[PDB]
């Protein structure tokens, strides 16, 4: 192999990952997120959730990247000083940058801001820059249709022999950061609480809520079908005579209060309905902003015979993301299998990994020539500086 | 002498941090590795004091 | 000749883009294998820890047992 | 390797405990324990010299660990390469056969730090191979010391040292450097206790907290009032400021603790991770200090139902109830089970015991044959970065 050794950087919408390509795991993930405490001054990190929960005013939270995947604050996002500094400790001059979404191709002004960044500000020797799609379905496919459920929403994209189909990408509305909002919504009045009060919001989502998520199912097929399934189910064991699964009941420890909130099964599934069903929420959203219809993607893909990309696809799915992990994969195969029956689906999944699969792909700068990517230098920046 | 004693002890490479870069011929960039080097490239204390007693 | 001469650059490159989607999967689960081989090298370390602690705990007892047998019968 | 050849040395920001050879009966606790700086004299025309002592008041004093970080990896260096000359000069007096024997192949084990650097990490490589002709190391990371030291394979580290406290959670034998943390120790109770206290001095307040008499409340607790002795031999009498100052520190580490163990993704590694808590440090040996934070993250952290809550099912029982039954990973939690077979570590107490984890590892590793957990000068001849083809 190589005599080199990487910084990987991977600003997710929500987490950012950063360490070194000579180790299994990232030596930090911390929030793509900052709070601005006011004389400025910006502060950086999981717990430096201290500050927040100190209720001070002027504190407020903004982001880095917006909903695109992209980074939209540069003047923040230059967050790589904090990283360089405080958590691989090491002069960003000295070593090869890796950074990491799929997008039909226009933003591409991007690259533009990584130059100025990487070359004017940070003095970097070098960078590549992966797809995270892509990097993710290397990290041993060539081909694959890849599912990335992350908190911006979901993201779909075809890769066909190594290349990324651009106008076939996808990108859903409606991910982890909407589950966060119809957890807190809906739970509202059991906890008492029914921009600018954004440090509230951001410590409840990064402490109870986070955990409330992780302990949320997801149905195996539409749930009002299941509903009227098991209750027509349910009056035969009844009549018969003389249990329906939807009735158990699950209980959450919410710690502010000390108190105890419980959901029947049916409440918990019906959380990720939204996913999937979205048009349950409000009438302004048709039922094909779904993930499902969103079978979307493939045909696009069809589109570049047709018959075929769909079995190639179909035959190299990748689910992926911090809210693929959700119980109940099954959904997200359910919902394909049936708008594409002609077709048999094989799923691939990382079962440990995924909440970090973007930054474990631009990770797998371990690649053993320097031919195997595009490498920026500060040249390439100097000759498209020329007219 | 201290230096004579780590000689006598244990019993052959050197290399440095330095920038290196990289061919297909050259590569335009630059990065800081640990290359090997060519051919051409005090005290004691009394422990005791520091035993504890 | 004009058309086989494109043909066959056009399969070089074919192959140039092949061997590479090729070569990133054979470092890709290359690099898989190794994440496991550590996991399970690491975990294999820490489970003969385990073992060694449960001889010195034995050897210990022995020991002490052996003192004590002595010292409850004798001035 | 032979066993009175291995070298084990863990340097700390205060000290730097420091062992040569093992016992092969029982492991003893370290007999050396050699302060952790250096003195730099500046030699015009730029050039830097280190040694034990002021040399004729020219030189500067350097402590090269703070807060478990090293500052300075040059004295940091120079002051291992102190240690070793010594202990190969107080071999060499003592049996001058030792050049082939008990000095003829020295395998050098480390502790280190979580917040040493890559790049540390690499130049202390280069410098044990390079500067001291060592052929073997091992860098093995305190914590993980910590947790060999009945060998866990998920548990947490609570390092608490004099004005930083480390929080490090072991998944799977990997301590999970995105959780790893420190919180800004020790000094606190001291400074507790002097605005408790206002017309006392350090030397007395420091002495209040060492004493017999100073204790974590969760015999002495029965007297209003009790008495101790001065470092100089004075009488001190003192009321129920003896059970406080440890507060504010205990609740400071439990705060961090949750937040860590609750971003432990995998919740069944979670619940083993709370059954294991791991308190290590000198301030631990402050009777009731580890019950009392142990007291504390249950007060704090245990998933179970509220009481007033689990009263009124009681009440509307009687016209037996059954236990509510919550989602929550961390339904236990437990301080882990110390080994109580290493006599001589039973009789000092465990606050040191990451070095016992030391001993342990370097005996296993270096009396086997296989290679795979340490540098030998073959790897070195990949350089320092031969480091990382041996991370545990």
């Amino acid at each position: 192999t190589l005599n080199r050794k990487c910084v990987v950087i991977h600003n997710g919408s929500h987490r950012t990952v950063a360490g070194f390509s000579n180790v299994e795991l990232p030596q930090c993930i911390i929030p793509s997120s900052y709070i601005k405490r006011t004389e400025a001054e910006f502060i950086f990190g999981t717990y430096n959730i201290d500050a927040a929960a100190e209720k001070r005013n002027g504190d407020e939270v903004y982001t880095l990247v917006d909903s695109q995947g992209l980074p939209y604050n540069w003047d923040a996002l230059e967050q790589w000083r904090y990283l360089y500094d405080t958590q691989l400790k090491v002069s960003p001059e000295e070593l090869p940058l890796v950074i990491t979404p799929a997008t039909n191709g226009k933003p591409d002004a991007i690259l533009e801001r990584y130059y100025e960044l990487a070359f004017d500000k940070l003095n970097v020797p070098v960078f590549q820059i992966v797809i995270e799609p892509l990097a993710i379905a290397l990290s041993g496919k060539s081909s694959a249709f890849v599912i990335d459920i992350g908190a911006s929403g979901c993201n779909v994209t075809p890769i066909i022999d190594g290349i990324v189909v651009k106008n076939a990408v996808v990108r859903s509305k409606f991910g982890g950061d909407f589950l966060d909002f119809q957890v807190h919504e809906r739970l509202a009045p059991l906890i008492k609480e029914e921009q600018k009060r954004s440090t509230d919001v951001w410590y409840e989502a990064s402490t109870w809520i986070q955990q409330f998520k992780s302990t949320l199912q997801v149905s195996e097929k539409d749930l009002f079908e299941l509903e009227r399934y098991y209750k027509e189910q349910a009056d035969i064991y009844a009549k018969q005579q003389e249990n329906n699964p939807l009735v158990q009941k699950k209980n959450f420890l919410f710690k502010p209060l000390n108190k105890t909130l419980t959901l029947d099964l049916k409440e918990c599934y019906q959380f990720a309905e939204y996913l999937f069903k979205p048009q349950l929420i409000s009438d302004k959203f048709s039922p094909e902003d779904g993930l499902g219809p969103l079978a979307k993607s493939v045909k696009k893909a069809g589109a570049s015979s047709p018959e075929q990309v769909y079995s190639l696809l179909l035959t190299n799915v990748i689910i992926t993301g911090s809210t693929s992990l959700i119980e109940g994969e099954q959904r997200i195969i359910k919902e394909l299998s049936i708008r594409f029956p002609q077709y048999k689906l094989t799923t691939f999944a990382n079962q440990v990994d995924r909440k970090i699969q973007g930054w474990l792909g631009a990770l797998t700068a371990n690649l053993p020539s320097w031919s195997l990517g595009k490498w920026y230098s500060k040249e390439d920046y100097e000759t498209l500086k020329r007219d | 002498d201290p230096q004579t004693l780590i000689t006598k002890a244990n019993k052959k490479e050197s290399w440095r941090y330095d920038w290196y870069q990289p061919s297909k011929e050259k590569y335009p960039f630059r990065y800081k590795t640990w290359l090997r080097n060519q051919e051409d490239e005090e005290d004691i204390l009394d422990l005791k004091e520091f035993d504890r007693r | 000749l004009y058309k086989n001469h494109e043909l066959l650059k056009l399969e070089r490159k074919k192959t140039e883009a092949v061997a590479r989607l090729k070569s990133m999967n054979k470092s890709a689960i290359n690099q898989y294998n190794r994440r496991q081989d550590k996991k399970n090298k690491r975990l294999k370390f820490g489970h003969r820890l385990i073992a060694t602690h449960t001889n010195l705990e034995r050897d210990e007892q022995k020991r002490a047992e052996k003192k004590a047998k002595e010292r409850l019968q004798a001035l | 390797f032979r066993q009175d050849s291995i070298l084990i040395i863990y340097p700390r920001s205060q000290t730097t405990l420091v062992q040569f050879g093992l016992n092969e009966e029982t492991f003893t606790v370290p007999e050396l324990e050699i302060p952790t700086q250096i003195y730099r004299t500046t030699r015009q025309d730029g050039s830097y010299t280190y040694h034990s002592t002021n040399k004729d008041n020219k030189a500067e004093l350097i402590k090269p660990i703070q807060n478990g970080e090293i500052i300075d990896i040059s004295a940091f260096t120079q002051f291992l390469r102190l240690i070793f000359v010594s202990i190969l000069s107080d071999r060499a007096n003592k049996n001058q056969d030792a050049f082939e024997a008990e000095l003829s192949n020295i395998p050098l084990l480390l502790i280190t730090h979580h917040s040493w650097s890559q790049s540390d990490l690499e130049i202390i490589t280069q410098y044990v191979f390079e500067s001291l002709e060592i052929n073997n190391l091992i860098q093995l990371p305190a914590s993980l010391a910590a947790t060999y030291s009945i060998s866990l394979q998920n548990c947490c580290i609570i390092d608490v040292g004099t004005h930083h406290t480390d929080i490090i959670p072991i998944v799977d034998y990997a301590q999970l450097d995105h959780l790893v943390s420190s919180i800004p120790g020790g000094q606190s109770i001291n400074d507790s206790l002097k605005k408790l206290l206002p017309q006392w001095d350090d030397d007395q307040i420091e002495s209040l907290k060492k004493s017999p008499i100073f204790e974590v409340l969760s015999k002495n607790s029965d007297l209003e009032f009790n008495t101790f002795w001065d470092e100089k031999g004075n009488e001190i009498k003192v009321g129920k400021q003896r059970f406080q100052g440890c507060n504010n520190l205990i609740k400071n580490i439990s705060n961090r603790v949750g937040l860590t163990l609750d971003n432990i993704d995998d919740i069944n590694k979670a619940k083993a991770v709370w059954e294991n808590i791991i308190i290590v440090g000198g301030t631990t040996s402050i009777s009731g200090f580890k019950e009392a934070l142990l007291g504390q993250l249950l007060k704090d952290h245990l998933i179970i139902e509220p009481e007033e809550e689990k009263s009124k099912r009681e009440e509307e029982a009687k016209s037996f109830v059954p236990t509510i039954e919550y989602v929550q990973c961390p339904t236990v939690i437990k301080l882990a089970k110390y080994p109580d077979y290493f006599p001589e570590w039973k009789k000092s107490g465990y606050s040191e015991i990451i070095f016992l984890g030391a001993q342990i590892v370097s005996k296993q590793i270096f009396t086997h044959p296989k290679d795979t957990f340490y540098i030998t000068r073959e790897k070195y001849n990949k350089g320092p970065a031969a480091l990382w083809d041996v991370q545990f």
